């Protein structure tokens, strides 16, 4: 089946600050991933779907990069409210997998 | 000058169902069964499921239809009694075999405008077809 | 010329050929290597072409490689059920090939679109080409920022770099049915090498007679067929080749 | 707006049935494509299982034939029964919005579901 790693999953940065979150999916999914904010204690909530785009409702400091077996999501201004588990899943499949998730925190 | 230039035959016959439809026209010969609506005398100026293509005249024609095949047979043999058919006996070679596969229980002939014609019945008569030597129909008794 | 034409339909909008009156190469198109996946339900390639049938029905599309297997009778799946279902009893085959090289190209491949979003699962061998605007329909008022209705056309997203199994699969899936009407369209008849002055088994056109064949000096009518003797056995038969 | 409630996360015991319960708002459950994914605690989101609109549904290679989903029409509540559970299976499960390509948008509040003996 198609799996999905993140790396180094646990990354440590201060505000104003840009950070590159990486999905590279073990097999091809082409841009078909969405980026998803799973704040500790709540229900997850989703950035970016399929290929790089904003979400209606989600700052605009939030954009991707990458298509295929890579992937990559910027964060032009990092707010210090947006600092939570990020997942990557497989939109355009019957069994969409998630990512392991990356970790963020005040430096 | 030909002025008899197609045939129906369906059990409707006016878009209601299925019918066969045959039109003849210089070029090419026309079958099919898609359903039209025609009126009470249409006159010619001068879903389909199957298709085909291919007073000194007098075209005879026989149509039946058994186990589902629609049989055609013709003969074209020069006539010089304008009158009447003459006295005689020629046989009628058969021409298309085409599996309409639609039953038929009613009839129409096609006209052209800017002229005679006949029709027989056809019923189970036992026949006693006399072979030539070479294998057409000179004589027969019924 | 179907499957070598260079046009086929999207998967939502799959045409549809009614082929009658001819006859299909069914061991050649077996025997062609260029399909990646030749799968057949009813009946077996191998006896295809002597099964005889009345109507063949040919759909043509284009899907992703990794929907075939969605693709196939008694099967579930956004491809399977919102634009092509088949029914639980099948009697037909399933050919599918890569199609890489073929249509997909660069830039994105939106000519093809897929039916996302249904309401209900289609009835087999059913088509839904309307492309109506908002599948829920929870609003008739057609809003432009859609919340709870969405369309249900999407373009697929096709690119020879990835290369994995989304790159597209040219699948045409046939349907054999029995009208109890004569056959239009049937297998090829292989014909063997004729043998004269022997005695030798044959069998012509149903015949299935056995005798030695011989030149013969009647001449038939055009229309007949073969010959017959007073006692009414088979003395001659037309060679219909 | 739309809002999407979890309930019935509790202790039960191995073997057993519970019906888990989920209230959406403003949502249709007949053409919405339903799925659910549990989070366990100290660990990332996983997928469950899945029902499409009409149904066809699909399940998860680990809880595969254990768990059988079927939503109901009354008041669109989705529904999901738990069958032959097991103690690695404690989580959190969310519920799920319609969009398949165009990416999700909301989950339930979720409610961990505690299974031991
Ligand atoms: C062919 O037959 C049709 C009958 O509808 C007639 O209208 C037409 O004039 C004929 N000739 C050609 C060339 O179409
Ligand atoms: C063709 O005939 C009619 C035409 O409306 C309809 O039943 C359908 O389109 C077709 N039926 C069959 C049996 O082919
Ligand atoms: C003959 O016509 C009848 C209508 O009275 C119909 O039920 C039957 O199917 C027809 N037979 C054929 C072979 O079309
Ligand atoms: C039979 O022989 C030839 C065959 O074409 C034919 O021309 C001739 O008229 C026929 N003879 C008789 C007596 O029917
Ligand atoms: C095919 O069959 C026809 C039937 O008349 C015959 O004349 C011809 O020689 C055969 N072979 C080819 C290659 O056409």
């Amino acid at each position: 089946d198609i799996q999905l790693t993140q790396s180094p999953s646990f990354l440590s940065a201060s505000v104003g600050d840009r950070v590159t979150i990486t999905c590279r999916a073990s097999q091809g999914i082409s841009s078909y991933l969405a980026w998803y904010q799973q704040k500790p204690g709540r229900a997850p909530k989703l950035l970016i779907y399929a290929a790089s785009t904003l979400q209606s409702g989600v700052p605009s400091r939030f954009s991707g990069s990458g298509s295929g077996t890579v992937f990559t999501l910027t964060i032009s201004s990092l707010q210090p409210e947006d600092f939570a588990t990020y997942y990557c899943q497989q939109l355009n499949s019957d069994s969409s997998t998630f990512g392991q998730g990356t970790k963020l925190e005040i430096k | 000058s030909n002025i008899i230039r197609g045939w129906i035959f369906g059990t409707t016959l006016d878009s209601k169902t299925q019918s066969l439809l045959i039109v003849n026209n210089a070029t090419n010969v026309v079958i099919k069964v898609c359903e039209f609506q025609f009126c009470n005398d249409p006159f010619l100026g001068v879903n389909c499921t199957f298709e085909y293509v291919s007073f000194k005249n007098l075209r005879e024609f026989v149509f039946k239809n058994i186990d589902g095949y629609f049989k055609i047979y013709s003969k074209h043999t020069p006539i010089n009694l304008v009158r009447d058919l003459p006295q005689g006996f020629s046989a009628l070679e058969p021409l298309v075999d085409l599996p309409i596969g639609i039953n038929i229980t009613r009839f129409q002939t096609l006209l052209a405008l800017h002229a005679a014609y006949y029709v027989g019945y056809l019923q189970p008569r036992t026949f006693l077809l006399k072979y030539n030597e070479n294998g057409t129909i000179t004589d027969a008794v019924d | 010329e179907v499957f070598n034409a260079t046009r086929f339909a999207s998967v939502y909008a799959w045409n549809r050929k009614r082929i009658s009156n001819c006859v299909a190469d069914y061991s050649v198109l077996y025997n062609s290597a260029s399909f990646s996946t030749f799968k057949c339900y009813g009946v077996s390639p191998t006896k295809l072409n002597d099964l005889c049938f009345t109507n063949v029905y040919a759909d043509s599309f284009v899907i992703r490689g990794d929907e075939v297997r969605q693709i196939a009778p008694g099967q579930t799946g956004k491809i399977a059920d919102y634009n092509y279902k088949l029914p639980d009893d099948f009697t037909g085959c399933v050919i599918a090939w890569n199609s890489n090289n073929l249509d997909s190209k660069v830039g994105g491949n939106y000519n093809y679109l897929y039916r996302l979003f249904r309401k209900s699962n289609l009835k087999p061998f059913e088509r839904d080409i309307s492309t109506e605007i908002y599948q829920a329909g929870s609003t008739p008022c057609n809003g432009v920022e859609g919340f709870n209705c969405y369309f249900p056309l999407q373009s697929y997203g096709f690119q020879p770099t990835n290369g994995v199994g989304y790159q597209p699969y040219r699948v045409v899936v046939l349907s054999f049915e029995l009208l109890h009407a004569p056959a239009t369209v049937c297998g090829p008849k292989k014909s063997t090498n004729l043998v004269k002055n022997k005695c030798v088994n044959f069998n012509f056109n149903g015949l299935t007679g056995t005798g030695v064949l011989t030149e013969s000096n009647k001449k038939f009518l055009p229309f007949q067929q073969f010959g017959r003797d007073i006692a009414d056995t088979t003395d001659a038969v037309r060679d219909p080749q | 707006e739309v809002q999407l409630v979890e309930s019935g996360g509790g202790l039960v015991q191995p073997g057993g049935s519970l019906r888990l319960s989920c209230a959406a708002s403003g949502l249709t459950v007949s053409s919405n494509y339903m799925r659910w994914v549990r989070q366990a605690p100290g660990k990332g989101l996983e997928w469950v299982s899945l029902i499409y609109a009409g149904g066809s549904t699909f399940y998860a290679d680990s809880v595969k034939g254990r768990f059988i989903i079927s939503r109901h029409n009354s008041k669109n509540i989705l529904y999901l029964q738990m069958n032959s559970l097991r103690a690695e299976d404690t989580a959190v499960y969310f519920c799920a919005r319609d969009l398949y390509v165009f990416g999700m948008d909301v989950w339930g509040q979720g409610t961990a579901v505690t299974v031991s003996a």
